[PDB]
């Protein structure tokens, strides 16, 4: 017994050096996982402790009930740690790490009703900035927490869980873009939301690749240069062009240039000065 | 040098098609608006609004 | 579910535990497998023995039993921990005596359920000690009746050289697995077998 603490305190250290910039934490956090952990836990640094937070409730699935009840009883610390912390990282962090605390069922409903975190998942929820990896932990905790709920008989949360209803703007924005992703995780918050409540709510295709190449066809939205006041002044706007790679064709000997439209105005600011 | 600019598309054809829009460009009616220039044999400064019209007559042409 | 089954741990005592340094993380974590084993059928049932250096004992003998395992468990075994047979004072386990009180818990169960229909069992040894020539009559002894009686004999060796507990496994058409990792004891147990 006297080698545990000695052998998984190495990796402690290996995590402890790499903490900060990337996603190292994540295999070693599980390792860690297995051999009061949460008060200890709690005054190493936020990452990685976090990431050890997300992966030891899911790593739980006679001895075992002790230890929920052991975690249930420290929710609480692992709860105002997760806000006050609150980059794409560090979001997917906390809700990830929330998320797992959810399936555990050690949360109290109360108390995460009226908590900042759940206004933070559908804030990042609602906005389109949000990239596909924010979204999928955002949606996988509202999901999560409605699953929590197997009641709602007893559960201020689904109340705050109707912000799904938010959602709807959103996931008309992600269907006018072609995203995908971002649509599916709507589905399943809506799928899980009548879940929870449920009970309480009332060869031929070669020419189909051709059909689409006929809807491709080139040509290019331009300005053209002439009347040159002598060859110097061509060189210098073209190779001006050719830097910023916006020349779509020259010929010197017509004192004559061709850019595309997106490189207009640099063009026209360095005829402007020299 | 900066002497003059012309807001126009300009069409990189194949030494085939040009000439195709060329005879667009004439023998048409409402047409010969149609090409600025043949600046050179595969490219031609042309249209803006008639970029559109030359793509689908091509296309209805043969 | 139709087939009753029985699994019987038999966790090895030694002192080499010492050498682990840690017993009671091994034990929670069997303890977390064997609850699942019984969650996972209603007709799953589990016996554990403990072979320890000076003699084998019966730490316990249905899953609403669990709880009661869990204490059974930990009290039996803080008993064992007394200073004899400590450290590699005996390097040698008492797997024989603890196989034939296995067979003997496999048989008596058994015919209770001939009365009703087949019952499957297997042993699972959790072995950290050394064979010896003085135990190879009496292991092999029990590890021949068990082949007879087709009872596989899964082993997870923690650590070190159990010979005979490999051939066992062989012969009887069980898994011997030498655990690199012996902190992934509950992967091994779980995945392994």
């Amino acid at each position: 017994p006297g080698v545990l603490d000695r052998l998984y305190g190495h990796p402690a250290t290996c995590l402890a050096v790499f903490r900060e910039l990337p996603s190292l934490a994540k295999n070693w956090v599980m390792r860690m996982l297995f051999l009061k952990k949460e008060f200890s836990k709690a005054q190493e640094e936020s990452t990685g402790l976090l990431s050890g937070l997300r992966i030891w409730h899911t790593q739980l699935l006679n001895l075992r009930i002790a230890l929920l009840g052991g975690g249930k009883a420290w929710s609480d610390d692992t709860s105002q740690l997760g806000p006050d912390k609150h980059v794409l990282h560090f979001m997917v962090g906390s809700p990830s790490a929330a998320v797992s605390q959810d399936l555990a069922q050690l949360l109290s409903q109360a108390g995460l009703m009226k908590s900042t975190e759940p206004g933070e998942p559908p804030c990042i929820t609602s906005a389109g900035f949000q990239f596909l990896l924010l979204d999928t932990p955002a949606q996988l905790w509202y999901f999560m927490l409605q699953y929590l709920q197997t009641a709602q008989s007893r559960g201020m949360d689904l109340v705050e869980i109707l912000s799904f209803l938010f959602q709807l703007s959103f996931s008309t924005l992600g269907k006018d873009y072609s995203v995908e992703g971002m649509s599916d995780s709507l589905l399943n918050f809506l799928q899980h939301l009548r879940e929870f409540g449920l009970v309480f709510q009332r060869t031929d295709q070669i020419r189909l690749w051709e059909l689409e190449r006929d809807r491709l066809r080139f040509t290019e939205g331009v300005l053209y240069n002439q009347f040159l006041s002598q060859v110097d002044f061509e060189l210098l706007l073209a190779h001006a062009r050719e830097l910023g790679v916006l020349v779509f064709e020259n010929s010197a000997k017509r004192l004559m240039v061709v850019t595309p439209a997106g490189h207009s105005d640099v063009k026209r600011f360095w005829k402007r000065q020299k | 040098m900066v002497n003059v600019l012309k807001g126009v598309l300009i069409e990189c054809d194949p030494a085939m098609k040009q000439f195709l829009l060329y005879l667009d460009e004439s023998n048409a009616l409402g047409k010969k608006f149609i090409i600025q220039d043949i600046d050179d044999t595969h490219v031609f400064v042309i249209a803006e609004l008639v970029n559109v019209l030359q793509e689908r007559v091509g296309e209805l042409m043969d | 579910e139709d087939e009753l089954n029985l699994l019987v741990i038999v966790v090895d005592a030694n002192p080499i535990w010492w050498g682990k340094q840690t017993l009671s993380k091994c034990i929670d974590a069997v303890m977390v497998l064997g609850n699942s084993h019984l969650f996972m059928n209603r007709s799953n049932k589990l016996a554990v023995i403990a072979s320890h250096i000076q003699e084998s004992r019966f730490l316990y003998p249905k899953y609403e039993l669990l709880t009661s395992a869990n204490e059974v468990i930990v009290e039996e075994i803080k008993d064992l921990m007394t200073k004899s047979d400590i450290k590699g004072q005996h390097t040698e386990t008492l797997l024989a005596g603890s196989l034939a009180k296995a067979l003997c818990y496999i048989h008596r169960m058994n015919k209770e359920v001939k009365d009703n229909q087949e019952m499957k069992s297997r042993i699972l040894v959790i072995k950290a000690a050394e064979d010896s020539a003085l135990q190879y009559m009496n292991f092999m002894n029990v590890i021949f009746a068990a082949q007879k009686q087709n009872i596989l004999i899964d082993a997870c060796v923690l650590d070190s050289d159990s010979g005979l507990l490999q051939q066992a496994c062989d012969i009887t058409g069980g898994l011997y697995l030498k655990v690199p990792q012996m902190p992934s004891l509950l992967q091994y147990l779980l995945w392994v077998f």
